[PDB]
RNA sequence: AGCAUUUGUCUAAAAUACUUCCAUUAAUCAAGAACGAAAGUUAAGGGAGUGAAGACGAUCAGAUACCGUCGUAAUCUUAACCAUAAACUAUGCCGACUAGGUGUUGGAUGAAGUGCUUCCUUCAGUACCUUAUGAGAAAUCAAAGUCUUUGGGUUCUGGGG
RNA sequence: AGUCUGGUGCCAGCAGCCGCGGUAAUUCCAGCUCCAAUAGCGUAUAUUAAAAUUGUUGCAGUUAAAACGCUCGUAGUUGA
């Protein structure tokens, strides 16, 4: 709506000098502005609008001279259901505040997962194109693709996370302590992140580069 | 769908959300040593920069491109 | 004591790729190592390699394309039959889409798919992707 | 390294070419004769090779003659029944046992004496397998003086 | 492709699924066999058909 | 060419010293037996021109920031910045300044030019989180980590810093539309430096 | 291997080490030792 | 395990050097064997000092303890034995590959300070400091790295209290 | 799937497990409502998955359990 970005990259997005989040991922630019994501996934106009879910509220306590203080850490999962997941974490003294801060974090956190085929090009992209394994704390979680009709093989937490990411046919497995949920979520998120990190034959081809938004819109960027 | 890109120096793929890797824009000269219109751009991964081999790799790449003559 | 050269050599190549070397010096040299490099060139992983002659043992200097995610050796060199291959690749490879599992079979050293198409089992040497 | 804790690599470098030097164009017979004289004088094959390099100035026999010195001695039928290497090892072990007989409190001498004899057994077993020591042969410390006599 | 068990079993399964009425007109390939869903199997039931034809006014009535 | 090279040669720029970094030895010419390192300087000149080539190719020079912690280098960076239209940053780098979006010094720069990356280390670290290539005037004891462009020089004297920035400024002004390359730039030689 | 032999002829070692080391588990000890049928009064019945 | 006076003797040892010899002799090893601190046992010396036991004076609520003074066994050597210790780099051994700098001990290579001294290059030892887009539960670790992207070889070991 | 109603008051008792009960009980004893599966559903013992907690695939051994005090060595496994 009428919201004000104070970053120049934000202001480019606000005007519409940048078409997609994909370009910002291309030039690997830091995102400290939620409005970019809100503009691109435009709730009533979007093809695949971002869907939220508070996965875990946890008590944590400092302990002090005059007694205990309960703070609340909050983990939230957000996803388009098609290709972009986000995992957001905030600790605050008040639960609803924690949840809102986490949702803002989740939008900033927003990452593209690579979706392809298990094998043959006989339908649409539907799962990770290869193994990814992600570690956080004790827990190392491995996603490995399954053939079609083999949707969401894994634990409930994994099912939800893969659904937000838009992954269908895959096996999940795990090593270490699953029970620690924040690490478990993060380990999944780490694996999803690795998907555009692994090299594939299609990426043997030479790469040549579009120029920076900071050079493409330099005059408008000075002006506004 | 997202298209990732690779480091010029190492061939290595650069992740989407990494936030440290860079694109180095090098201006071509005009005959009297003024800025020409054209610019050659090269992609440097964060790992090489953290190592501090970026200057050496860049020098090797510039020599291959004929943008430096002294090689090393 | 040194035992099989090939595994340490492939780990060295993996380390070299992780480091980002572009070229690397293998101090071991053998017929099987040469065949493996020729095979890696066949599958577009390795470029050119130069074998340097010393009577005691040559050396090999390999130009790397940086495309490797990992190259490794399976020891012991297990026997594997044609229908067993599917289990082995499912275990080893990052995907069924790409990556290459290498055998030695009575039609020569070759990857699993080629061997499978041919039709003979054999011993497993290694893999790369 | 077999028993030591080192791994020192000081050794013979060896040139790339197996061809004769420019300096010496000597006939095979001259090279055999020179070795034969050293052998006859009672020098042992390592000593002969060392002497051939230093005293006679010649690059080593396998390069200038195309055949190993031990093999040349064997071909003329004059090669020693006990190995040079085995002879020195047994001699060192005998020396240690003589010393140990005098001194019973030298633990390191005892430790080395079992170690060296174990090395002799391994070397002996290899020589038996290559058929250079008899099938019935065995090392004994009693007969060791007779062995190197 | 081109395996005797595979082409025999696949042709037989597809024929049978067509006869049961699970598969559509051009649904004759293995990704449609994977494509099947629980409502479609339920739809083959006689009570569902009796409701559908309008013989009864509800599935439970059917 | 050679007159500029000679001015660098008479200047103190090429005097390397003991404790010299591994990476930098391809720019060192020889170890002196007196415990000092001679720097080739010829590669430095061509490399400085490469740095000028990257700087010129930037659409807005006023988004290109110069930095020096050093008291004596502070005037030299400010004068260098004044001519080329850059912002100079002197003394403390407030640690969140590029990264943080509500801080007073909130800045989205295109390129960063560093006086000694040993001294100016916080800016160098921040620059890597902000995806900036980084030019750095590097010395014997200086890191080469993070930075893409390394310029060899002794950076512990005011005249050296000033001469290299002054020469860089002439080269950039020549690459720019400001003045023809045919005639020497006569402005403020021996005069960027501290009082 | 590491802490295990790879060896082609080492199936012998793998069997023997597995056979010896299996006994350390409590459930296994209870299941395969005779004490079960002895000290327990019910001895393979739910009910008595 | 352990090893510090002088000189000699009997012995072993590693690295360096080698256009010297052998020609696969190897690696790790159930069984079995060797060496194995301290204390203890048994026999001779010796019994200085220290000193389990023990004795007194205190101390103290009590003190059979700390503290003070005395003091047998023991400490030491020779001759047997004994066979364990936080017998700890708390990290099995062999083997490759990996990262900088500051050092340091034993050799070899070059040069300049005044043959020698220093420094440079290199080997085999050996620590520290920083760095690990390496690792790990973190402490930390250049090995505890090259390990769900899991297989260099091997012995031994553990399976909740 | 209930901050539902009375009675009991570390008692009676329940509850694989964590726990509830010592006076304004959401865990007991009833009652009410709700929920799950259903002509079947509890309970126990046996056994598999779970368990990459016996580990070929596929464990762990600096500090959590675990490198034989140390070395040689036959069987053994491995051997450019």
């Amino acid at each position: 709506k009428n919201w004000v970005p104070v970053t120049k990259l934000g202001r480019l997005v606000k005007e519409g000098k940048i078409v997609s989040i994909e370009e910002i991922y291309l030039h690997s630019l830091p995102i400290k502005e939620y409005q970019i994501i809100d503009y691109f996934f435009q709730p009533n106009e979007c093809s695949h609008p971002l869907k939220d879910d508070v996965v875990k509220i946890m008590p944590v306590q400092k302990q002090t001279r005059a007694g205990q203080r309960t703070r609340f850490k909050a983990f939230v999962a957000i996803g388009d259901g098609n290709g972009h997941c986000g995992l957001g974490v905030k600790c605050a003294k008040e639960v609803a505040t924690a949840i809102r801060g986490a949702i803002i974090s989740a939008k900033l956190s927003l990452i593209p997962v690579r979706r392809g085929y298990w094998g043959n090009k006989i339908g649409d992209p539907h799962t990770v194109p290869m193994k990814v394994s992600g570690k956080c704390g004790s827990v190392r979680i491995r996603l490995v693709p399954a053939p079609r009709g083999t949707q969401i093989v894994g634990a409930p937490t994994t099912k939800k996370m893969l659904n937000f990411a838009g992954i269908k046919d895959c096996f999940s497995s795990s090593c270490g302590k699953t029970k620690t949920k924040g690490n478990f979520l993060r380990a999944i998120f780490n694996a999803l992140s690795k998907t555009y990190g692994y090299l594939t034959p299609d990426l043997w081809k030479v790469t040549n580069f579009d120029k920076s938004p900071y050079e493409e819109w330099s005059d408008f960027l000075e002006t506004y | 769908i997202y298209i990732p890109r690779k480091c010029s120096a190492t061939s290595r793929l650069i992740p989407a959300k990494e936030h440290g890797a860079v694109q180095i824009n090098v201006g071509m000269v005009d005959a009297n040593g003024v800025y020409n219109g054209k610019t050659e751009t090269f992609a440097i991964s964060g790992h090489v920069r953290q190592n501090g081999e970026s200057d050496a790799c860049l020098n090797r790449l510039m020599y291959e491109k004929k943008l430096l003559s002294f090689q090393n | 004591v040194r035992m099989s050269v090939l595994a340490d050599c492939l780990k060295t190549i993996n380390n070299a790729e992780k480091r980002g070397r572009r070229q690397v010096l293998i101090r071991p040299s053998s017929k099987v190592v040469i065949k493996f490099l020729q095979y890696m060139q066949k599958k577009g992983y390795i470029g050119s390699f130069e074998i340097v002659d010393d009577h005691r043992s040559g050396k090999i200097v390999v130009n790397l394309l940086g495309r490797i995610n990992k190259c490794a050796v399976i020891s012991p060199r297990y026997d594997v039959k044609l229908d067993e291959i599917e289990k082995i690749i499912t275990s080893i490879l990052p995907s069924r889409l790409f990556g290459h599992l290498i055998l030695t079979t009575p039609y020569g050293i070759m990857d699993h798919e080629e061997a499978r198409r041919k039709h003979t089992g054999g011993k497993v040497l290694g893999f790369f992707f | 390294r077999m028993y030591g804790k080192g791994k020192g690599i000081s050794s013979s470098t060896l040139p790339y070419k197996r061809k004769q030097p420019s300096w010496l164009k000597q006939k095979p017979s001259e090279i055999e004769d020179a070795i034969i004289k050293l052998a006859k004088k009672g020098q042992t094959p390592s000593q002969i090779g060392a002497t051939l390099r230093d005293n006679y100035g010649i690059p080593q026999v396998k390069s200038v003659t195309g055949n190993k010195i031990l093999r040349i001695l064997r071909a003329q039928g004059i090669a020693t029944t006990i190995p040079e290497d085995l002879y020195f090892l047994i001699k060192k072990a005998v020396s240690m046992r003589k010393h140990l007989e005098k001194n019973k409190k030298d633990k390191d001498c005892k430790f080395r004496l079992i170690l060296t004899e174990s090395k002799i057994h391994r070397i002996s077993r290899y020589y038996k397998r290559k058929k250079l020591l008899p099938s019935n042969w065995k090392y004994q410390s009693s007969t060791a003086s007779a062995l190197i006599a | 492709e081109k395996s005797s068990k595979r082409i025999f079993q696949g042709e037989a399964l597809l024929r049978r699924m067509v006869r049961q009425g699970l598969l559509g007109e051009n649904e004759e390939k293995l990704d449609y066999v994977l494509g099947l869903t629980l409502p479609k199997l339920l739809e083959r039931r006689l009570q569902t058909k009796v409701f559908k034809l309008g013989l009864a006014k509800s599935v439970h009535h059917a | 060419k050679e007159e500029s090279i000679a001015k660098m040669l008479i200047c103190k720029v090429h005097i390397g010293t003991k404790n010299l970094e591994n990476k930098m030895k391809r720019y060192v010419y020889t170890r002196a037996k007196d415990g000092v390192h001679i720097i080739n300087l010829a590669k430095t000149y061509e490399k400085l021109q490469l740095a000028a080539r990257i700087i010129v190719a930037i659409s807005n020079p006023a988004d290109v920031v110069v930095v020096s912690a050093r008291p004596f280098g502070s005037r030299a960076v400010l004068k260098f910045a004044q001519y080329t239209g850059a912002q100079a940053i002197a003394g403390r780098w407030t640690p969140g300044m590029l990264t943080n979006q509500i801080i007073q010094k909130f800045t989205e720069p295109r390129l960063l030019i560093v006086t000694d990356p040993r001294t100016d280390a916080q800016s160098v670290k921040e620059s890597a989180y902000a995806n900036i290539p980084v030019i750095a005037l590097c010395d014997s004891d200086s890191p080469l980590e993070h930075v893409d462009i390394a310029i060899p020089c002794n950076n512990k004297g005011k005249e050296s810093i000033a001469l290299m920035y002054w020469l860089l400024a002439q080269e950039v002004l020549y690459l720019k539309g400001v003045i023809p390359r045919s005639e020497p730039w006569n402005v403020m030689v021996d005069m960027f430096l501290w009082r | 291997g590491s802490g295990k032999p790879s060896g082609l002829r080492a199936a012998r070692k793998l069997r023997i080490r597995r056979r010896t080391q299996r006994w350390a588990d409590k459930s296994y000890k209870k299941s395969h030792l005779g004490t079960r049928w002895k000290s327990n009064p019910f001895r393979g019945s739910s009910h008595a």
